[PDB]
């Protein structure tokens, strides 16, 4: 034994192209739609619950996951891969952060050490890269409300608004269409549904839909009172029946 | 194509072909045996005698572990050493922590955990033994067989080595016209007359007889190796059923 | 074993080169042009994004100009993610050398240490080399402003003014007609531009499409001051240079 | 680690990838060294196709490994570097242990060492430079003057060249430097420098480097204009 | 590709007789072991004239008692060199003795199979280890890189060998002079070289009990030319 | 086409490897089930022993991982030990550093992410196996989540291993489709166990005898596997009826 | 707290003459004011015409010369069965003891 | 062919082609051949020089006083695995105040090619070697094979053309077995087996190497004068 | 380093004309406390040998775990293991003896002082003593702890010098070896009446002799003896 695979696996061909890196990209293509759009007052990310079985429990696997309180994280390519990436960008929030700051870190700085971790994956011995895209939605009090998207390759990028994965290039002009600067959160909400309609092939309600937002504190989710200042997640997960409420006035 | 070149590689109809040529090792290797009894285990061996200049009784096959356990193999006789030696380390560490000696089943998964281990990477080669072992613990007597890719099963008769389909059928026979039992003394002689039949398909050479058992009656649940009267009994018993 | 599936990163063609290191700066060939001139009075860095779309946040945006620290600045042409990492890195080196010796870290110590490790990637490890190539732009008390480039190879280089990643064939050309040494800060601002604006592959060039950052010794006496451009702060110098 | 036999033996006894290395210093620019009587000379080609340049800052060809030895190369440029640092270290360490600068050759031996030890290490590339280096020893007059390459070799000389077209000034030299005869003085020594230079440099502007090391720690390098005044004194003798 | 330590069909390692190869291309050297001294001597074959010749160190001191000639990759000789005199020095340490000239040679040849996925690749170098002891006296070792070491009476190795080690088997006898071997020496150099033969290009060495390892200068060889071409001018 | 032997994407971005464990899965031609019950989770299994010289006994592939946790393998017996094992050592340390017992779902998760790392990773080969963890976890209830070589995994209502499942897995949505309930509405586990062994009967079309199955149970505080004599008092009840 | 070391007693003598030389010492085994043995042999012939003693802490004493036999047997594999000569012999001695000069052999050695 | 490349690969028929290629270099080596009584084992060995200015290899060496081998093939492989030999005689007499048992020490040097044979990087040893010794329990002779095949044998040879000495003894067995008490005999008999082995060259008195132990024989080395009582 | 929890007291022994004879008794002392009194501290190695242990019990039951695996790795591949390739005394002791003290040398005794008592392959009398120091020495008498006081100068009347050995019969040496047990009974505090005996004979082999109790005391004189 001993990992005898100490030398790169992605490499350099003659064109200048990073093979694995690419195939990684083209691995994302075949992925399911997701997409994130910014508000004023607010974030949302959304995608489609795709279940591979109807006698699979679809709420048991989670494609929106919460990374800090106000930080949340959605993905398009090999949902393994992103449920790793999800545990160990948890896990380095904490530690190269929280346990030195006593504060979550801001979204472009959690985005920029998930990016680290799939740049290694890409240079490092014996390992291939990440077959995912992700999209990072967050706020904190000195940026305000961001949105991410990170590679492959670890490269990211501040969107305003955008999609990943399928029908990426058709939700991305639909989404080129609808977006201003003066949308407010339910407006945002509303053309995430309207666009996530689009790439969905059967099915399209409530238990196939996962959408989550980053907006308002929610002091009733923070599971303690008597601290005014500590004020609760802006992370909510909307539930099966919010999103059912908000597809008839669609 | 070239998926057979590696160790730990799947096939496109999800094989390991490594591990099925480390099985061709075992089938070009002499014919060894196990039989399950009343009371215990029976191990036998065909040890082909490649020149009169071989010292008789000296080249010595089977090999215990512990105090209780017996194992046999064919195919490549370094590889099993190999495995016992990991074996012995294995049964010597769970008596240490758990003082009573390692029961069989365990045993069995300990040695087929590290066989295993031998398919996962492209590092190592597989092993070039199927293993017969098995003897006495305190839920009485159990056999078991190991091939190169790690799996066992516990077994009621097993064999193994060039003259196993020969060996498979006779041991059929006792299953099918003792469906009550077989004594110690009884399957000693028994494994004298299979290995004898097996020996039919490397008939080129003549042959020494290797026989051990360990039997709860007979031998007090310790591996001990069938020698002197006992021994040439068996020998005789095997001679008068072949003419 | 696992030597089948070595590519060997760090060999010698039968004409000594190093393949990754060749191949690698073919990949740099493709990224956004990048652009330093050094004047007498300070320092200029251009940069052209790659190609943008309109849902791009801008303003919050960072991905040619990097803060290496108050003195220091680069400008990146390649994989923006290999570049990250060796920015961090340099970042730390510049504040050992500060915490050392409570003197802020010479511009050509930096850039060679930055150098070293891209070398080593050259050399031993086995694995791929960075796909990354600098343009530094900094000032210190010794040798005053400096422009430095680096590669993949991890070869550097001092300059008045250079060009990395697209067309550099070019903009090198353009510039080598243009530029003379008394040159000011204000007039070198209006040449890097003047060279994006003929080099670029794009239909015209826009503030949404570029950054841009000076070091001037433009800061109340003696004493050295970074800006990195708001987009409406370059939309006004694509104006007021008559490019828009 | 990453453990590659990178550098192994061919069926005709070849070492390929330390040939390969030598490849590399073919393809580096030219450099030269003359040792006079009382004197050493190391003189170094810059490609011309590189104006833009900054040469306050530019790393130059010549590196000062002690104040009484130097340091000169053909081939890749980020490997001397770590050659040149090595060499650095060990001077400073020899001060402080055997309380005495390196002797020239001693300083060539250990560098020879290190490019040797890249030829049958794994997980590593030979060294694609090779090394020119001159000095005098301390408390000594006598010039001295080393070339080590890639396989970790090493000579003394009266005068080498390595680079590209160092076949053509070797030729030169070869002709034009008398063993009876030493370069007897600081001026002449740089002159035939500069000539067989100029068999293949091209323009004599700043494309020529020049640096002159005398006995007890005496390095200069020449500038532009007093290199200038060589090249200009060299062709009004050649039309003739 | 192929590993380094892999065997060929015909049950050798490939590396290792490969690197034989390297050492065919090398420079010439001969020793001759007499019952008054061994002789050591050298072809220097500079690769041009203005390279100063007596910077090439062909010929090594390993003790007072022990030197030795290579052939092949001379860079790659350093470490065994090296690592020869640490043993000498070491085991004089350890037991306030000379080391035997066998004992030295084994301690050299352990590294030669040193090499694999230790060093990446065999040495691409032979030595001709040559020195005194009390207990077998004076004596000759040839050490391979494929760690077989071998007592001579005479040898040659590089690139003139089985030219020079074809006359070595007529000329040598047990009753030759210190001063015969040298002149044989020299003779046979002369023959296998490719420039002519001088006190420049060649050197020679000797080791005797009394004095130790001894390289000779250009004007005692000089003087042993002159006398080689004197006798050979006389029948 | 070496992006076939081991864990790196092919220019399509699949992982061959992985798709290939994937059919190791069937190597030994075995179909399970799992259903959950109102107080129970239920796992069954054919067994077949070809050869008469083994020792019947010996011959499962269903592991009592913790008490309260059982799992069934599809796949190579070497692997499927190898998977219990690390399993078995897993649920012992969760339940030493943590203070609780681990549940199915979080053990599900931790395996599922040790076969993400083997597709990840090229030195460590995917496991051919797929496994099927079943418990009453005390906060979730009856439980079934299974796991295969992709890393992939996913709780269950109910669910089918093997050649044959897609007729087993039809067969069952078909059940809840009419009762649109998430389980099997019965008290005893007896009963749910014969739900289970009557709907694999239906959908594979064959008969069963008591040597012909394996059995797990999982109900509140422990997991067990049913004798031969408990599964043919099984078979009857079902025969008359 | 254990203390390491002990005494076990004892003398020894050696006496070079011209042609020969005698190592002697008493056979007497003791700690404290008991007596272990009465026969228990402190000096050994260790082969090669050399013969050794180490005296004071028994167990040392023993550690050293089992040591040191070896030593001569190792002696004659690696340098083709060379005797071993007394003086190479002694400076050998040094380089064991030497060897545990933080945790030394408390005892007194004569060859 | 194609699974030959290294020690960690099967062919299709279950053949380890670097193990058989090691065994080829023993076929290679000079012949070397192993006989013993109840009383003495004996080993004779042809010794073979690179020319007549040469010296001749030598061949056999000492593991112990009760024990000692043999070489044919690679001889720094044989200096390992002797060094080996040695170190655990040494080890059983200082631990265990205990000879090494002549089996033990062949279930040792068994499992020590072994592990060269299974893993990535190593190659087989390129050496065989025969063993001989008395112990507790009379006298030994053992065949090693770089496969890791140990075999405990009363006569044998190894080498080139090895078989000719393999027959002679198999024909002699009944005879040379009885050789008790007379030392003489038995290397008489060894030196008539491996003289079988001969072609061309003839046994001279720097050719020939011989070696014994047994009931009260350390083992002991017989080279040069001391060999041409046999001659 | 440690201290010693539990203790065995008084290991004795001596050799006769054909074998050799231990004994030890069979209390486990914490402190001045007589807490254990079963406690077996002469264990035998095969058919020919008997290690007797005093000192620390928990490192004695350590070593009487090595040396059952002794005999266990000893049988391996060993077609002689009970014949000619067996357990010697002198292989059992060396091995004690070499553990022994490279655990002091670690500063990590094995708190013991260990008797190998046995008769060897030709006949020959084994007898040899170490300790936590891995101090050894050999005696025609030995005993650890208190014994050496008060028993070896009652058993050296009997066997005085090796020439006293072959003079000396198996029934002189039990009787002497039963009457320093019963000395000890008297004056060492943490004794016990209970002891085992064994004997190693080499025609009769090894008789282990348990439950055997100090008898014939004299205590009579006690009623005598009035005030201070
Ligand atoms: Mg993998």
């Amino acid at each position: 034994m001993t990992d005898r695979y100490s030398f790169s696996l992605t490499t350099f061909s003659p064109s200048g192209k990073l093979g694995q890196i690419d195939y990684a990209l083209t691995a994302v293509k075949q992925g399911v739609t997701s997409l994130g759009i910014k508000a004023t007052n607010g974030v949302v990310i959304a995608t489609e619950k795709k279940s591979s079985s109807p006698l699979a429990m679809s709420e048991t696997l989670s494609k929106v996951s919460l990374l800090t309180p106000d930080i949340g994280a959605v993905y398009s390519g090999m949902g393994p891969d992103y449920r790793v990436l999800v545990d160990k960008s948890r896990k380095v929030a904490h530690t190269s952060y929280k346990r030195i700051y006593g504060e979550y870190p801001p979204t472009k700085l959690l985005v920029s050490e998930v990016a680290k971790i799939m740049q290694e994956a890409t240079q490092s011995g014996g390992v291939r890269p990440f077959g995912v895209s992700l999209l990072i939605a967050g706020h904190d009090e000195f940026n305000g409300f961001s949105l991410y998207q990170v590679d492959p390759s670890g490269s990211y990028f501040p969107w305003k608004a955008t999609a990943i994965g399928k029908g990426s290039v058709a939700a991305k002009t639909f989404l080129e269409k609808r977006w201003n600067d003066e949308l407010e959160l339910e407006d945002a909400i509303h053309i995430a549904l309207l666009t996530l309609k689009e790439s969905v092939e059967g099915e399209f309600n409530g238990d196939t839909i996962e959408l989550a937002i980053i907006g308002d504190e929610n002091p009733d989710l923070l599971g303690y009172t008597g601290i005014p200042t500590d004020k609760g997640p802006r992370f909510r997960k909307l539930t099966s029946q919010e999103i059912n409420d908000r597809l008839e006035a669609l | 194509t070239g998926y057979d070149l590696s160790n730990s590689v799947f096939s496109p109809d999800g094989r390991n072909f490594q591990v099925e040529y480390a099985v061709k090792a075992v089938e070009n290797g002499t014919t060894s045996i196990g039989i399950k009894c009343n009371d215990g285990v029976v191990f036998a061996v065909e040890k082909l005698i490649t020149s009169k200049l071989l010292v008789p009784q000296k080249n010595v096959k089977i090999q215990v572990v512990d105090r209780h356990i017996g194992c046999v193999y064919s195919g490549l006789i370094p590889d099993g050493r190999h495995l016992v030696n990991r074996g012995r380390e294995e049964a010597a560490s769970f008596k240490k922590l758990y003082k009573t000696p390692i029961p069989i089943p365990a045993f069995a998964d300990r040695l087929g955990q590290y066989v295993q281990a031998h398919t996962l990477y492209n590092s190592v080669r597989p092993f070039g033994v199927s293993t017969i072992f098995g003897g006495v613990d305190k839920n009485g007597a159990h056999l078991y067989m190991l091939e190169p890719s790690g799996s066992y099963w516990g077994y009621k008769g097993a064999a193994t080595g060039k003259g196993r389909q020969s060996a498979k059928a006779e041991l059929e026979k006792l299953v099918d016209h003792h469906p009550e039992g077989l004594s110690a003394r009884e399957a000693v002689k028994q494994a004298a007359k299979i290995i004898y039949l097996a020996h039919e398909d490397n008939k080129e050479k003549d042959f020494e007889l290797e026989i051990s058992w360990c039997s709860l009656s007979e031998t007090n649940g310790l591996h001990k190796f069938v020698k002197g009267d006992l021994l040439q009994e068996a020998i005789d018993f095997a001679q008068k059923e072949i003419n | 074993g696992s030597r089948r599936y070595d590519s060997r990163t760090t060999i010698f063609s039968p004409e000594g080169r190093l393949y990754q290191v060749e191949y690698a700066l073919e990949s740099i060939s493709h990224a956004g042009t990048a652009i330093g001139i050094m004047a007498s009075d300070g320092i200029v860095l251009a940069a052209e994004r790659k190609v943008t779309s309109t849902l791009l946040e801008q303003d919050t945006s960072t991905e040619k100009l990097y803060k290496l620290n108050d003195k220091i600045a680069v400008a990146v042409a390649g994989l923006t993610a290999d570049a990250e990492i060796l920015i961090n890195t340099a970042r730390i080196h510049a504040q050992n050398y500060l915490k050392t010796y409570n003197e802020d870290i010479p511009v050509e110590i930096l850039v060679r240490r930055l150098s070293d490790i891209k070398q080593g990637y050259t050399q031993h490890g086995g694995l791929r080399p960075f796909g990354v190539s600098f343009i530094y732009a900094g000032y210190d008390d010794r040798y005053g402003y400096q422009l430095y480039t680096s590669n993949p190879s991890g070869n550097y280089t001092g300059w008045k003014a250079i060009s990395v990643g697209a067309n550099t064939s070019a903009a090198q050309t353009l510039l080598q007609m243009d530029y003379k040494d008394d040159m000011k800060v204000d007039d070198a601002i209006e040449l890097a531009l003047k060279t994006l604006s003929k080099t670029t592959d794009s239909s015209a060039l826009t503030y949404d499409r570029l950054e841009f950052a000076t070091i001037r010794k433009g800061a109340n006496d003696g004493e050295v001051y970074q800006k990195i451009f708001k987009p409406q702060e370059i939309k006004d110098i694509l104006v007021k240079t008559g490019i828009t | 680690g990453y453990d590659r036999a990178l550098s192994i033996f061919s069926p005709d006894g070849h070492i390929f990838q330390v040939e390969y290395a030598l490849e590399a210093v073919k393809r580096g620019t030219c450099a030269v060294g003359v040792k006079g009587k009382n004197c050493v000379v190391l003189g170094c080609e810059r490609r011309s196709t590189l104006k833009l340049q900054d040469t306050r800052i530019t790393p130059s060809k010549v590196s000062k490994i002690d104040s009484h030895v130097v340091l000169s190369f053909s081939g890749l440029n980020a490997d001397s570097r770590i050659l040149i640092e090595k060499a650095r270290v060990e001077a400073q360490s020899h001060r402080l242990t055997l309380e005495d600068p390196v002797t020239v050759e001693y300083l060539t031996r250990y560098v020879a060492g290190v490019q040797q030890r890249y030829t049958q290490s794994g997980g590593v590339r030979p060294f694609g430079v090779s090394t020119l280096i001159a000095g005098f020893d301390p408390r000594d007059d006598e010039p001295k003057l080393y070339q080590t390459e890639p396989s970790g070799i090493y000579s003394s000389w009266s005068a080498q060249t390595i680079g590209r077209n160092s076949k053509t000034v070797r030729e030169f030299l070869e002709k034009n430097y008398d063993r009876k005869e030493p370069p007897a003085t600081v001026e002449e020594c740089v002159k035939l420098t500069v000539r067989s230079l100029l068999e293949v440099v091209q323009t004599g502007a700043k494309n020529i480097e020049i640096t002159v090391v005398k006995p007890d720690s005496d390095i200069v390098a020449l500038s532009s204009e007093e290199i200038n005044q060589y090249v200009t004194q060299i062709e009004q003798e050649k039309q003739e | 590709d192929r590993g380094v330590s892999t065997f060929s069909p015909e049950g050798r390692l490939f590396q290792v007789e490969y690197s034989l190869e390297a050492i065919k291309l090398g420079s010439t050297a001969i020793g001759i072991a007499t019952k008054e001294g061994v002789v050591l001597g050298v072809e220097k074959r500079a690769t041009s004239p203005l390279l100063e010749s007596d910077s090439i160190e062909k010929i090594v001191e390993i003790d007072r008692h022990i030197g030795c000639a290579m052939s092949g990759l001379t860079a790659d000789a350093r470490s065994m060199i090296e690592h020869a005199r640490t043993a000498a020095v070491t085991h004089n340490l350890y037991y306030d003795e000379d080391i035997n000239v066998e004992s030295l040679t084994q301690s050299v040849c352990d590294l030669a199979l040193r090499f694999g996925e230790l060093m990446s690749r065999p040495f691409g170098v032979a030595l001709l280890i040559a020195g005194h002891d009390a207990d077998d006296g004076y004596q000759l070792f040839h050490a391979e890189p494929s760690g077989t070491f071998y007592r001579y009476n005479a040898k040659a190795i590089g690139s003139g060998s089985e030219g020079a080690q074809a006359e070595l088997l007529n000329e040598w006898h047990s009753s030759l002079t210190l001063k015969e071997a040298e002149l044989l020496v020299l003779k046979i150099l002369k023959q296998v070289m490719e420039e002519k033969l001088d006190e420049n290009n060649a050197q020679l060495s000797c080791i005797t009990k009394q004095d130790g390892f001894k390289i000779y200068d250009n004007e005692k060889t000089a003087e042993l030319i002159k006398e080689l071409k004197e006798k050979e001018a006389a029948e | 086409g070496y992006d076939r032997h081991i864990t790196i994407f092919s220019p399509e971005g699949r992982l061959y490897q992985v798709e290939y464990a994937f059919k190791a899965t069937n190597q030994t031609n075995i179909n399970s089930l799992a259903v959950r019950g109102k107080d129970c989770t239920v796992v069954i299994s054919q067994k077949k022993v070809p050869d008469k010289l083994l020792d019947p006994t010996t011959v499962s592939y269903i592991f009592c991982i913790s008490r309260t946790i059982g799992m069934v393998v599809n796949g190579p017996i070497p692997d499927a030990r190898n998977a219990a094992l690390r399993a078995k050592a897993e649920a012992a340390e969760f339940r030493y550093k943590y203070g609780y017992d681990m549940p199915c779902d979080v053990l599900a998760k931790r395996m599922a992410n040790l076969s993400q790392i083997y597709t990840q990773r090229a030195y460590m080969r995917p496991l051919g196996v797929i496994l099927t963890f079943v418990s009453v976890d005390e906060e979730l209830g009856p439980s079934i989540y299974k796991t295969d070589p992709a890393g992939y995994y996913v709780g269950y209502k109910a669910t089918a291993t093997g050649p044959k499942q897609q007729e087993i897995t039809t067969n069952l949505e078909n059940h809840f489709k009419k009762s649109k309930i998430d389980h099997i509405n019965e008290e005893s586990w007896e009963k749910v166990v014969e739900f289970a062994i009557t709907h694999m009967i239906d959908a594979l079309g064959t008969e069963f005898s008591k040597n012909d199955l394996e059995v797990g149970v999982a109900t509140k505080d422990k997991f067990f596997t049913l004798s031969a004599e408990n599964i043919e008092e099984r078979l009857v009840a079902i025969a008359e009826q | 707290q254990f203390n390491p070391y002990g005494d076990n007693g004892g003398t020894i003598l050696g006496i070079a003459g011209e042609d020969f030389a005698v190592l002697a010492g008493d056979t007497r085994n003791i700690t404290d004011y008991s007596i272990n043995s009465r026969y228990e042999p402190k000096v050994f012939d260790c082969g090669d015409n050399i013969v050794m003693s180490a005296n004071g802490f028994a167990a040392d004493g023993d550690a050293l010369v089992k040591r040191f036999k070896n030593s001569v047997k190792w002696y004659h594999f690696d340098h083709n069965d060379k005797k071993l000569s007394i003086n190479s012999a002694a400076r050998n001695i040094q380089h064991l003891l030497y060897g545990k000069r933080f945790f030394p052999y408390y005892v007194h050695t004569i060859i | 062919n194609n699974y030959d490349g290294d020690t960690v690969t099967f062919s299709p028929t279950g053949r380890l082609f670097q193990v058989e290629y090691a065994l080829e270099a023993i076929k290679q080596g000079s012949v070397t051949v192993g006989l013993r009584s109840n009383t003495h084992a004996v080993l004779v060995a042809l010794k073979r020089n690179a020319d007549e200015l040469s010296s001749y290899q030598k061949k056999i060496i000492k593991c112990d006083e009760h024990m000692g081998l043999s070489l044919a093939g690679l001889a720094p492989d044989a200096r390992v695995l002797s060094n080996y030999l040695r170190q655990q005689c040494n080890y059983s007499s200082l631990v265990f105040n205990r000879k090494l048992a002549v089996e033990r020490a062949g279930h040792l040097l068994c499992d020590k090619a072994q592990k060269n044979t299974q893993s990535y990087g190593g190659r087989p040893y390129g050496v065989g070697l025969l063993i001989i010794g008395y112990d507790k329990s009379g006298a030994h002779l053992l065949e090693f094979q770089p496969s890791g095949n140990v075999t405990e044998l009363y006569g044998t040879a190894i080498g080139a053309r090895s078989q000719g000495a393999k027959t002679y003894l198999e024909r002699t067995l009944d005879t040379f077995i009885k050789i008790d008490g007379n030392p003489d005999e038995l290397i008489k008999a060894g030196v008539e087996a491996i003289s079988q082995s001969l072609r061309d060259e003839s046994l001279t008195v720097d050719n020939l190497s011989i070696a014994i132990v047994g009931k009260d024989t350390p083992f002991t080395i017989y080279d040069g004068e001391a060999v041409a009582k046999y001659i | 380093t440690q201290q010693p929890i539990v203790t065995g007291t008084s290991v004795i022994s001596m050799k006769y004309d054909n074998g050799v004879i231990i004994a030890a008794d069979n209390l486990g002392s914490y402190g001045s406390l007589l807490r254990f009194n079963g406690v077996e501290r002469l264990i035998p190695v095969g058919d020919n040998t008997v290690v007797g242990i005093s000192g620390d019990i928990s490192d004695m039951q350590h070593i009487e775990r090595l040396l059952k695996d002794l005999v266990t790795e000893n049988a391996y591949d060993n077609p002689l293991a009970d014949a000619e390739e067996a357990l010697e005394p002198s292989y059992i002791f060396e091995y004690l003896a070499t553990v022994m003290y490279q655990r002091r040398s670690k500063m990590n005794p094995l708190w013991n002082a260990i008797i190998v008592a046995g008769v060897q392959s030709n006949g020959d009398q084994f007898l040899r003593y170490v300790n936590l120091l891995g101090v050894t020495y050999s005696s025609p008498t030995l005993a650890t702890g208190f014994g050496a006081h008060m028993a070896n100068p009652l058993l050296r009347k009997v066997v005085d010098r090796e020439s006293d050995i072959p003079k000396t019969t198996v029934q002189v040496a039990e009787e002497a070896i039963v009457n320093a047990m019963r000395v000890l009974y008297y004056r060492d505090a943490r004794s016990s009446r209970n002891f085992s005996l064994a004997i190693i004979d080499k025609n009769t082999g090894l008789t282990f002799k348990k439950n055997l109790q100090v008898e014939n005391m004299k205590w009579d004189f006690a009623k005598d003896i009035k005030g201070y």
